[PDB]
């Protein structure tokens, strides 16, 4: 029913709330976690926080009663916020992912390459980029630029106001949000896991004379299964008619948002560190 | 709210400033190595080049290293090695030739190992003297087998590279030696550091090389265990 | 020659211990069995001192009861103020391996040392913080050193010798040797007459400034002590050794008092020190945290939970307001 | 005070057996571990023998290895060393110096020449 | 001869420590709780103080 489908989503909107609101208050309070990873943690943190209380909340009336109920400058607004968000996570995975490759593939210029300085700088592309890239594109209107007929019978057809991408628009937003940092991340997630195999293999012979796969499977496969359906099915929308069901992107849209859920645990919770500091103030 | 209390105000935060500028450029892409051994050893000659308590900065690539080496305490170690409780590494050296103290030197080994506040840090195990046991495995006028009688129910390893020239004695010899250190550095291992053995002579030069590759794998591997892949 | 000296060390041992025995009419715990409980001493991290970069290895509270300075292997030899968490001085330290710390009673100079042999002096108040002694001599490591004024120090060595030394005269007046271990800590008395330290061999002795030898010696300990302070009266003091157990010895009964241990303790202790009233006996051990303990009852009173590592340091102000311990977590934490 | 006063050994002929014992007062015995170190005449202190704290780990010196026999007896505050088939270069002092932690593993410095909880000595004369 | 010299050093340290008017536990122990009784209510540690003479609020 509506009322259990509303419960739903607003218990995934209070988990992913309160999961970036205990990380965001850890780094920020503790003192010992003030490394540059643990200020690329917090920024992702703040990216999924803010996305948890300024978009899915609205998302939830556009899901649950299947017309929007706000402005329509409110929806361009809500779209924008929404993609920029979204693109901020999945860079600052991205990021995260680079930073443990420095960390892993060269320990030692470890911290002369990853400081505070090069961080921030991955902070401001993280936030900057996803900005000028979805607020540019959806407000100049580009989403359909080039397409405009289909676009309009699309708005038409059903729903207050959806998200609509055109072909090349399609192309773009997916390379730019989800291929590229994907990319990156599966390239510097299959090299750490090689050198983590390698590591394991050689203590194990030299101790006769695998929790990496555990690790990298928790992270790459809740980044995959929360983004790449999503993206898949909206890249495949313009070159297949636009033929989706509306529920099917709403499925899809939630399990993105089910990302950012499961981003504080991933990076945060899993490891040591940050459960035993955590137990200090609690 | 005071004159005097915004100056203190001021030189705390001046002090605060100073003492961060001086962190982050001493800590940076540095790593302290305690040089551990015997007076016979190598020590004070295991890196050839760029050369109380003593020092030794080299560098290998970009990366700088400052090796201790503690040699005017009294004998009893058990005190003033607690503060090298935070090095990446402890180079030990070992006259691999006189086979009289190197049942000694297997008691440091095994003490450093086993000590509560040297159990996070890994041993560059230098076996060094190779030329002089060659020497004297070849004499064969003092037989490994005396001083040790566990020579005789060993096997040289299978995973073993013999050198361009080396006797068969000599290898097995060497690598006995070899494994008789791994016994301790495997016997009692919470995975928090690992053994590096490196066969080395007085005349080598790749030394320096030996310990960059040595503590990158160990920096890689607190790495990996940090973030659970390892 | 050396079999008759054995025997007869063996027998004024025997005399020695006999004596002590026969002195041993009741414990202080039998005669305080009547005494109401302290109850639980509760305290609260007041003001964290952090701005360390490494490790903690020794501390000294002023006698105005506010300037602490602080050794740290980075480096440095901060003296804050724990009223306002101000940096008064940083001083930078030639050699990182510090070992040990203080600050003078008047409070104008500040010393350090460690494995580099040489205790440096400071004049904390300069007209202009410089070098202003570099007192060498000693063959091991300096474990501990304190000031009997602005002119004499007493420095704790690792060549199981203590010596007294004259600041700018530059040699050792006095030494005082005795100890078969390495010396780890020191102690002077509130009459500034003597002072006991604990040794590498478990033995602590009572040293006369002025006389030049050892005076008692006390053997109650299994392993290396590490930490000792005396009581306010003066005319006792508690060691901290690496068996877990907290000692009391009384000098004019010229053996133990009290053990303050349990079987729940393992780790030993770094620091120890005596509260203003003699009361509490609050010790630092390795597993991470100190304990509050009480004197007569010889009964723990209380925990100070809160440091990341192990504890180095520890000292109560002279007015004893409030206890400082530095832990090698890179924080001072003012327990009040 | 932590004493260890040896007893046993003395002149005997190679091939011959003495037993070692030394009282140890002062400590928990149970809580540290063993060792058996030994000085010969014009030579610096050489380790002989080791038990652990419960007496499960025990390891030897090459040149005594399955000749000589450690034991501990927790009650009887004692450690037993037994050499059988004594050899003329076993002659030395033997000292059952423990090691100064207890609840460890690392007896860090007990071969030093002025460690301080080591016992008197038995001077066993073989030829 | 320097052992015997130690030894002789020894002797005569420990027949210092053997002359000494050691004084009765009891008296000892009496002499600590008086101490500790006379310094009761001066000792912030032992009876808190309040937060307006605390200095480290
Ligand atoms: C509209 C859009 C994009 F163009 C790119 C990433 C993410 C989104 C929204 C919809 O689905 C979710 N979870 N956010």
């Amino acid at each position: 029913v509506r009322a259990s489908l509303y419960s739903l989503m607003v218990l995934i909107i209070l988990t992913t709330l309160v999961g970036n609101l205990i990380v965001i208050v850890s780094i920020s309070h503790f003192k010992q976690l003030h490394t540059p990873t643990n200020w690329l943690i917090h920024s992702m943190a703040t990216v999924d926080f803010l996305l948890g209380c300024l978009v899915m909340p609205y998302s939830m009336v556009r899901s649950a009663e299947h017309c929007w109920y706000f402005g329509e400058v409110f929806c361009k607004i809500h779209t924008s916020t929404d993609i920029m968000l979204s693109s901020a996570s999945i860079f600052h995975l991205s990021f995260i992912s680079i930073d443990r490759y420095y960390a892993v593939c060269d320990p030692l210029r470890y911290k002369a390459k990853m400081n505070i300085l090069v961080i921030c700088v991955m902070i401001f592309i993280s936030w900057s980029v996803p900005a000028v890239f979805a607020f540019g594109m959806i407000f100049l209107e580009l989403n359909f630029k080039g397409a405009e007929e289909i676009y309009y019978k699309h708005v038409h057809c059903r729903g207050g106001c959806s998200v609509f991408f055109s072909k090349i628009s399609g192309v773009l937003t997916f390379m730019t949000s989800f291929y590229i940092p994907g990319s990156i991340m599966l390239c510097v997630y299959y090299r750490i896991y090689l050198i983590a195999k390698e590591q394991a293999r050689l203590i194990s012979d030299a101790n006769q004379k695998r929790k990496a796969v555990k690790t990298l499977g928790i992270v790459m496969g809740v980044f995959l299964i929360c983004w790449c359906p999503f993206f898949i099915c909206t890249v495949m929308d313009p070159f297949l008619h636009y033929i989706i069901p509306p529920t099917l992107n709403d499925v899809l849209i939630w399990f993105g948002y089910l990302n950012s859920t499961f981003n504080p645990m991933v990076y945060a919770f899993f490891y040591p560190w940050f459960r035993k500091a955590l137990k200090m103030m609690l | 709210v005071s004159a005097e209390d915004k100056a203190a105000a001021e030189r705390s935060k001046m002090i605060d400033k100073n003492l961060r500028e001086d962190g982050e450029k001493a800590a940076a892409a540095t790593h302290r190595l305690l040089l551990l051994g015997a007076d016979n050893s190598g020590k004070s000659t295991i890196v050839k080049q760029m050369r109380g308590i003593f020092e030794t900065k080299f560098q290998v690539d970009k990366v700088n290293f400052h090796m201790f080496d503690v040699g005017a305490q009294r004998d009893e170690r058990r005190k003033w090695i607690q503060c090298f409780n935070d090095v990446t590494a402890i180079i030990f050296v070992v006259d691999s030739s006189d086979y009289n103290r190197l049942q000694e030197a297997l008691n440091d080994f095994k003490s450093i190992w086993n000590n509560r506040w040297l159990r996070t840090i890994s041993v560059i195990l230098f076996l060094n003297k190779q030329d002089l046991l060659a020497e004297k495995v070849l004499a064969g006028k003092s037989k490994i087998e005396d001083y040790f009688p566990e020579f005789a129910r060993y096997t040289t390893p299978e995973d073993a590279t013999p050198e361009p020239g080396e006797d068969p004695r000599v290898t097995r010899a060497k690598y006995f030696i070899r494994d008789e250190f791994l016994r301790i550095s495997t016997a009692s291992g919470d995975g928090r550091h690992y053994c590096y053995p490196h066969f080395t002579c007085s005349v080598d030069t790749e030394n320096a090389r030996r310990i960059f590759n040595d503590c990158r794998d160990i920096i890689q591997r607190m790495h990996l265990r940090q973030y659970e892949l390892l | 020659e050396l079999d008759q000296l054995r025997q007869e060390a063996e027998q004024l041992k025997n005399q020695i211990r006999d004596a002590r025995k026969a002195c041993a009419d009741a414990t202080l715990s039998q005669i305080t069995n009547n005494i109401d409980p302290v109850g639980r001493i509760q305290m609260r991290t007041r003001r964290t001192l952090r701005g360390h970069l490494a490790k903690i290895y020794a501390m000294h509270w002023g006698t105005d009861s506010r300037l602490l300075v602080s050794a740290s292997q980075d480096g440095k030899l901060i003296i804050w103020d724990s009223y306002t968490t101000n940096k008064v001085h940083a001083i930078p330290l030639r050699s990182s391996w510090v070992m040990t710390c203080a600050y003078a009673p008047s409070g104008n100079y500040v010393a350090c040392g460690g494995l580099d042999n040489i205790c440096s002096i400071y004049n904390l108040k300069t007209r202009e913080v410089r070098v202003s002694r570099e007192l060498a001599g000693h063959t091991g490591y300096l474990s501990c050193c304190r000031f009997l004024d602005d002119n004499q120090i007493v420095t704790s060595s690792g060549d199981t010798t203590c010596a007294l030394w004259d600041i700018e005269t530059g040699q050792q007046t006095t030494t005082f040797t005795g100890h078969t271990g390495d010396v780890m800590s020191l102690s002077l008395a509130p009459d500034t007459r003597l002072f006991v330290s604990g040794a590498c061999d478990a033995s602590a002795k009572l040293w006369d400034v002025r006389e030049g030898m050892c005076r008692q010696t006390f053997t109650g300990h299994e392993s290396d002590i590490n930490a000792i302070c005396f009581f306010p009266n003066g005319n006792a003091f508690a060691t901290g050794s690496d068996d877990a157990t907290c000692r009391l010895f009384d000098l004019r009964a010229d053996q133990e008092l009290m053990t303050y241990s349990h079987d729940n303790i393992i780790c030993g202790i770094t620091s120890v020190s005596f509260s203003k009233s003699g009361r509490l006996l609050l010790a630092g051990y390795d597993d991470f945290n100190c304990n509050v303990w009480d004197a007569l009852k010889a009964d723990r009173a209380g925990v100070l939970a809160g440091h990341d590592n192990r504890v180095s340091c520890l000292g109560v102000t002279d007015d004893g307001m409030a206890v400082a311990t530095g832990s090698w977590d890179s924080f001072l934490k003012i327990w009040n | 005070q932590v004493q260890l006063q040896e007893s046993g050994g003395g002149l005997v002929q190679p091939g011959g057996s003495l037993r070692l014992s030394c009282a140890a007062s002062g400590f928990t015995f149970s809580n540290y571990k063993m060792n058996w170190v030994r000085q010969a005449p014009g030579k610096g202190l050489e380790w002989v023998s080791d038990i652990s704290q419960s007496g499960a780990s025990i390891s030897y010196t090459g040149s005594v290895k399955g000749r000589f026999t450690i034991s501990r007896d927790n009650a009887k505050n004692t450690l037993y060393l037994q050499m059988n088939s004594l050899k003329p270069e076993d002659t030395a002092v033997y000292y059952c110096a423990r090691c100064p932690a207890p609840f460890t593993r690392d007896c860090f410095d007990v071969t030093s020449t002025t460690y301080a909880y080591r016992g008197q000595g038995t001077q066993v004369t073989v030829s | 001869t320097a052992s015997i010299a130690q030894a002789r050093k020894l002797v005569e340290q420990l027949k210092m420590e053997a002359n000494i008017d050691r004084i009765k536990v009891s008296k000892a122990a009496a002499d600590l709780m008086a101490y500790c009784e006379a310094h009761a209510k001066e000792d912030p540690l032992l009876t808190p103080v309040p937060a307006s003479e605390n200095p480290f609020r």
